[PDB]
C-alpha cells in the first residue's frame, strides 16, 4: 500500500524543498505538493506485484537438449546454472547476491523421427530424469551401473501425464549464490575468473529407460526453473550489451541508448 | 492446523495447510509486503531534512 | 474412497503457477543466515535511486560521454531551447536505458510521480537560470518560452546547491499507464528554456552541462509483469 | 464429488520419494523387539571412531601391511620431513579409503573439525620430539621445518602415553566445504617435521614407527547426500 | 495417500461451469472502484422500462417511423377496430424486437403482468375514448367491441394526462409460460375499439396517433436461460 | 475457514473454501440478489405518487 | 487426529494423518534426532578423564 | 458442516457435505422412508372397523 | 465422525470415515480380535479339571 497526497497551498518561506545539492548522494524525496499545489488524493495502488520474490518467482525455461532413444547419443547432460538462457539470466544479474530454493519441471515431448523402419509403433516411452549432485559419478553407455540410482534422486516419468516436478533446497557451499564473483579459483590467480565452486549444483542426465518403437524417436527434456523463498541483497545495474559466454560476462561494446534526432526533438526515430 | 489468511483484495480467507517434511518444499511467499527506502536512497550519515540547503 | 471429480486446469503446467511440491533429498538442513548488508526486498526501493539520462543522441553523442551531458552555452536571444523529450519512460529512446526505464520495461503498467533533478555543472562563477517546464498532453510541445510558461513549471535560479527538483505531478486521465506506447494516453512534454542567459565572467568557460537525472517517488507503484524487449538470444551460450 | 486438479508433480516416481502406502498382506503382527548391543541411530556414531590412515605409497607399500606404517629413522640433520599429505578427505588418496573417508564419499559436503592421532610405536627407550604443523591453505605447502612453525602447530614430546593428538580445527571461509576436489576451498597441509632426532640407545632399533589415526569431532556433520564412486558392478551376481 | 475414486463427472468442460481456478500473474493489485451513476444488478431493473412497440406494420411502415405510429381517424361508425395483436412477447412480431422481448429471447420462461401504456399524442381539443380491452385465450379474438367488453377492459377517457395504463393481469394456467411459441399455453389477444369516436373541432387535424409501450411489472420472472435466435454470424469479423 | 451457506432452494448447506491466494480467482457469485428498480423506472426528482395525475 | 509438527527448517507445520490399518505402512521416520557416541567412541570400562594421562 | 447418519443397516455414520451451489445437485435422498396405506387401501368416508360386518 | 483407532502394531492412529449410504460397502473388519476354544475343544457337558482323572 503505497502513500498519500495532502492538501498544501501557497509558499512564501525560506524552505526550497527543491533547491537542495544532489552531489551528496543523496536521492531527495520531493512530492507533488513541493513544486506545485495539490489537494488530497488518496491513492490505493498496490506496490506488491513489484516484490522482490514475486518478481522472480516465474518460471523460466533455462535450457533444453535432445537425445535419440536408439543410436548414439541416448543420454543428455547438464551442468545445472541459469547461464544458458538470456531472459532469466538478466532477471538474476540484477542482484549480485541471491538465496533462493528451485523447483524443477520437465516437460518432456517426443517426436517421431523420419525413417524407412516398418511398423513403427511406440508403447508408451518412459523417461528418467536423475539429479547427480556436484563431485557425483559420471555416466557413460546408457546401462552403466551409475544409473541404478542408489543413493541419487531420480523422477521417473511415464509419458502423457502431468509433467514431472521436484524441489531442490538452497545448496551452497556460502550463504549466498554469487551471480557476479571477482576472483580466481587458484592463488596464483591464474585460470579461471569467476568460476568459482557456490553456484554449481553438479549435473542433471536424462535418457530413455525403455527401447520405445521399433523405429527411432527423438526426446526433447526441456528444463523450467522457478525461483521459491527468494531473498535478494545489493541491487546492481542490468546487463546492457548482450551476453557471450555462459561463464563469463565477455561482450562487445554497443551503444549506450537508442539514437534519436535532435536534443530538443520529441519523437522517438 | 491451518493457516487462513486473507485473499490479496485490491480494493477472503484460503486455508493452506503445509504437506511436506521440508520447508523449502512449501509454496512460495508471494505474500510478503515491506517497503523501506532508506537505503539505497539517502544513505547519507546525517539525514538531509527538507526545509534548508544540505551544504551551508 | 473419497469421490472426486476433476475440475478442467489439472494437468497442466503453467509458467506461473506456485504450489506444494515433492523434495528432492529429505531433511537436508540448510546452511544458516548471514545480514550481508544492503537487503532488497522491493523493486521500488532500486527505482527510487538516480540514474544519469544520456539526454543528447546525434550519432555518436551515443557512443561517448556525450551521451550523459546536456550541452549549454551562453545565446545573447534568450528563449533558445535548452534540450525537450516527451516523458514515457519505457519507450521514449531518452528513458529506455536508465535505471527507472529498464525496471519498468518488465512492466505493463505504471504510476506515479517521477522527479528529474537538474545538476548544473558549470564554473562556480557562471549563473543563470532556467525555466524546466513540464506541459501535460492537449497540445504539441511548446515552440517558445511564453508558451511553456502556461504548464507545469519550475524556475531554477542557480547559486549553491547546484540542482533542483523538477517534480512532474501525476497528471493522467487513469489511475495507471502504458509503459509501451500508446495514444488512448500520453505523457506530456518535458522542455528546458533558458529563463536568464548563462553570464559568464572572464577567464571562466562559456560553455557549461546541464546533466538529467531520472528517480521515481514514494507514490509510484507498478503493476502486471511482462518480460522485456531489449535482451535477445540466438543459440545457447556454449 | 470434491473438486479437485491435479497439479503437475502427479504421476511420477521419485527415488527420494515418501508416502503412505497400501499394506501387502494386512494385520501381519511383526516379531518382537530384542535390544541387541551396540545400537547406531546415526552415521556420526561411526565416523567419530579412529581408523588407521595408509600414509604411505610407493607402488608394493599399498599391497601389504607397509601401507599404515610411516618409517621414522634417526637422521643426524634435523628438519627432515617425516610425511606430508593434503587434508582433502574423500579425494585424498590417503584418506580415500579409511572409516571417515568412506562415509564421506556418500555425502558432497562436510564440516567440522578432524583428529589426527600419531601413536609411536618404536622401542621404549627410543626417544625424540616432532613438529607436527598444519598449514591453511594460503600458500604451497611449507619445505622446512622453519616455515611450517608459523602455521598451527603442536610439538609432541614422546615418553609414556605414546600418542599425542593434533587436532585441526575448521579453517574455511564457508560453512561447507566440498568433498569431491574443488579450488573454491581447499584444506591446506599436514606435515610433520623432526623437532629434535630420534635418540635411541644401544641395542634398540634405530628405526621407529609412527601411526597415523584420522577420526571426527562432535562439532562434525554431513549434508548432501549423493552416492560413492568408489564401488561397481558390470553385469549382475550370478 | 488418501484413498478416492474419481466419478465420472472429472475430466470435462462444461460451458456454464463455475469452480476455483489457478491465476495467471499471481497477487496483480486490482485498480480501485469508483461509482459510475446507474449501476444495474439485475435484467428486471432494464425490463420494467418502457419501449416503444412498432405495432403497425405493412411493407414500408416497417423501415420507417410509421411504424411506432399507430393511426388513428375519426370514423363515423363506432365500433371501429384500431389495432389488434396477441400477447406473446419474444415470438410476436410486434414486440419481438422490444427491450422487453430483447431481453425475453434469452430466457425459455416468463411470469408475470405487463403493463401496456397508450400515450395520445393527437391534437390538444381532439377528444376521443377507446375501449382497450384483453380478452384471455378462450376463444379466437373478438371482432366487435360488443364482444371485446365480456373480456377485461379499461375505457380510456382522454382529456389531460395523455397516457392511461392498461395493466394485462396474469392469466395462466401454469406458474410460466413460453417465450418460444406452443399451443399447451397461449396469451390470447388485446384489442382496441373506439368507445366513442375522435370528436376533433375546426382547423385541428382529424388524424391524431397512439403510442403503445411495453414494460414489465414488478411481479415479474424469467427463468431458464438459452441464447437468442436473432442474431446470426458467418465468418468471423475481420 | 468453511463458508457454509444454504444452497439455491426453490420452495441446503455446503462447505466452500477459497484455496487460491489471489481473490480473484474465487467462484462467480452466482448468488447476490437485490433488485432495486428505483432507478431507470422513475428516475424523476419528485416521485409521482399513485393517487392522482403526475400533472396539474 | 492430526500430528502437526515443524517442518525441518535451517535457522512450518504440516498435517500427516495415517490412512492405513497397518503401521508398516506409514511414512518414514525421516525425523528421528538422536547422538549418543558414548558407544563406539570411548568404550573403556573407566571413563578417561581429559586432565590427566590415561595410564600411570 | 457435515451431516452425519446411519448407513442402511440390517439388523454406521458416514459423512456427506453438499459442495454445490444448486439443490438440485445433490445426492438422491434414498433414505427416506415412510408408508401410510390409509390413501388408496380404505379410501372410504367412515372407516370400517374390524369387528362387526361394514353393511348392516 | 471420524473413527480414530491404532494400527495393529507388534510391539499409531488413522482416521476412517465411511462415505456410503450403504453399510455393506465399508471396508472388511480385519481388526476384530477374539477367541475362544471353549467350543470344539472341549464341548463336554462338565468340565474335566485337570488335576485328576476324567473316569473314575
Ligand atoms: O538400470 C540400471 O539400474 C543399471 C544399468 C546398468 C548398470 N551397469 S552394469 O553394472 O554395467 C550392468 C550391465 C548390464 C546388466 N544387465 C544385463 O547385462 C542383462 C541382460 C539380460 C537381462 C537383464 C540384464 C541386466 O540388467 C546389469 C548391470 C547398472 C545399473
Amino acid at each position: 500500500r503505497v502513500a498519500d497526497t495532502v492538501g498544501t497551498g501557497p509558499t512564501n518561506s525560506e524552505a526550497i524543498p527543491a533547491l537542495t545539492a544532489a552531489e551528496t548522494g543523496h536521492t531527495s524525496q520531493v512530492v507533488p505538493g513541493d513544486t506545485m499545489q495539490t489537494r488530497h488524493v488518496k491513492n490505493y495502488h498496490s506496490r506488491s506485484e513489484s516484490t522482490i520474490e514475486n518478481f522472480l518467482c516465474r518460471s523460466a525455461c533455462v535450457y533444453f537438449t535432445e537425445y535419440k532413444n536408439s543410436g548414439a547419443k541416448r543420454y543428455a547432460e547438464w551442468v545445472l546454472t541459469p547461464r544458458q538462457a538470456a531472459q532469466l539470466r538478466r532477471k538474476l544479474e540484477f542482484f549480485t547476491y541471491v538465496r533462493f530454493d528451485l523447483e524443477l519441471t520437465f516437460v518432456i515431448t517426443s517426436t517421431q523421427q523420419p525413417s524407412t523402419t516398418q511398423n513403427q509403433d511406440a508403447q508408451i516411452l518412459t523417461h528418467q530424469i536423475m539429479y547427480v549432485p556436484p563431485g557425483g559419478p559420471v555416466p557413460d553407455k546408457v546401462d552403466s551401473y551409475v544409473w541404478q540410482t542408489s543413493t541419487n534422486p531420480s523422477v521417473f516419468w511415464t509419458e502423457g501425464n502431468a509433467p514431472p516436478r521436484m524441489s531442490i533446497p538452497f545448496l551452497s557451499i556460502g550463504n549466498a549464490y554469487s551471480n557476479f564473483y571477482d576472483g580466481w579459483s587458484e592463488f596464483s590467480r591464474n585460470g579461471v575468473y569467476g568460476i568459482n565452486t557456490l553456484n554449481n549444483m553438479g549435473t542433471l542426465y536424462a535418457r530413455h529407460v525403455n527401447a520405445g518403437s521399433t523405429g527411432p524417436i527423438k526426446s526433447t527434456i526441456r528444463i523450467y526453473f522457478k525461483p521459491k523463498h527468494v531473498k535478494a541483497w545489493i541491487p546492481r545495474p542490468p546487463r546492457l550489451c548482450q551476453y557471450e559466454k555462459a561463464k563469463n560476462v565477455n561482450f562487445q561494446p554497443s551503444g549506450v541508448t537508442t539514437t534519436r534526432q535532435s536534443i530538443t526533438t520529441m519523437t522517438n526515430t | 492446523g491451518a493457516q487462513v489468511s486473507t485473499q490479496k483484495t485490491g480494493a477472503i480467507h484460503y486455508t493452506n495447510i503445509n504437506y511436506y517434511k521440508d520447508a523449502a518444499s512449501n509454496s512460495a511467499n508471494r505474500q510478503d509486503f515491506t517497503q523501506d527506502p532508506g537505503k539505497f536512497t539517502e544513505p547519507v550519515k546525517d539525514i538531509m531534512i527538507k526545509s534548508l540547503p544540505a551544504l551551508n | 474412497g473419497l469421490p472426486t471429480m476433476n475440475t478442467p486446469g489439472s494437468c497442466q503446467f503453467l509458467t506461473s503457477d506456485d504450489f506444494q511440491s515433492p523434495s528432492a533429498m529429505p531433511q537436508y538442513d540448510v546452511t544458516p543466515e548471514m545480514r550481508i548488508p544492503g537487503e532488497v526486498k522491493n523493486l521500488m526501493e532500486i527505482a527510487e535511486v538516480d540514474s544519469v539520462v544520456p539526454v543528447q543522441n546525434v550519432g555518436e553523442k551515443v557512443n561517448s560521454m556525450e551521451a550523459y551531458q546536456i550541452p549549454v552555452r551562453s545565446n545573447e536571444g534568450s528563449g533558445t531551447q535548452v534540450f525537450g523529450f516527451p516523458l514515457q519512460p519505457g519507450y521514449s529512446s531518452v528513458f529506455s536505458r536508465t535505471l527507472l526505464g529498464e525496471i519498468l520495461n518488465y512492466y505493463t503498467h505504471w504510476s506515479g510521480s517521477i522527479k528529474l533533478t537538474f545538476m548544473f555543472c558549470g564554473s562556480a562563477m557562471a549563473t543563470g537560470k532556467f525555466l524546466l517546464a513540464y506541459s501535460p498532453p492537449g497540445a504539441g510541445a511548446p515552440t517558445k518560452r511564453v508558451d511553456a510558461m502556461l504548464g507545469t513549471h519550475v524556475i531554477w535560479d542557480v547559486g549553491l546547491q547546484s540542482s533542483c527538483v523538477l517534480c512532474i505531478p501525476w497528471i493522467s486521465q487513469t489511475h495507471y499507464r502504458f509503459v509501451a506506447s500508446d495514444e488512448y494516453t500520453a505523457g506530456g512534454f518535458i522542455t528546458c528554456w533558458y529563463q536568464t542567459n548563462i553570464v559568464v565572467p572572464a577567464d571562466a568557460q562559456s560553455s557549461c552541462y546541464i546533466m538529467c537525472f531520472v528517480s521515481a517517488c514514494n507514490d509510484f507503484s507498478v503493476r502486471l509483469l511482462k518480460d522485456t524487449p531489449f535482451i535477445s538470444q540466438q543459440n545457447f551460450f556454449q
